[PDB]
């Protein structure tokens, strides 16, 4: 399917690096994404938790060993707030 | 139920920018892009 889907600006920056680096990364990103519209923020791939502290009204799914992909979900539409961990 | 959240948060630069990167959502500082999957 075809998403719409907004990004943060560094989410945004990360996810052009993978484009760029790393296609197998974009790939599994998008497993995700398929999968948070298919099922909903917290249903499917990637071990979904809805964050606590002041990540709440946010989820986290498992990119990798090391990233998370931090999202939300309002009237079906997908938000990014993080694709990768900035140490 | 807390492991997650506190990986997010354990570093601070991770934090940072998840702080920001919500402001920027939620402020509408934000770039859009259809993606196929």
């Amino acid at each position: 399917a075809r998403l719409n889907i907004t990004f943060s600006p560094q989410a945004f920056e990360d996810y052009k690096y993978f484009q760029q680096n790393d296609k197998k990364m974009v790939k599994k990103i998008n497993e995700l994404l398929k999968s948070i519209d298919r099922n909903g923020a917290l249903e499917g791939i990637g071990k979904p938790e809805k964050l606590k502290s002041n990540l709440t009204g946010y989820y986290s799914r498992r990119i990798n060993h090391e990233h998370r992909l931090v999202y939300t979900v309002d009237d079906n539409h997908i938000k990014i707030a993080s694709c990768k961990y900035h140490y | 139920s807390m492991m997650e959240t506190l990986y997010l948060q354990q570093n601070p630069n991770n934090a940072e920018h998840l702080a920001q990167s919500i402001a920027d959502l939620e402020r509408g500082k934000t770039i859009t892009k259809d993606i196929d999957v």
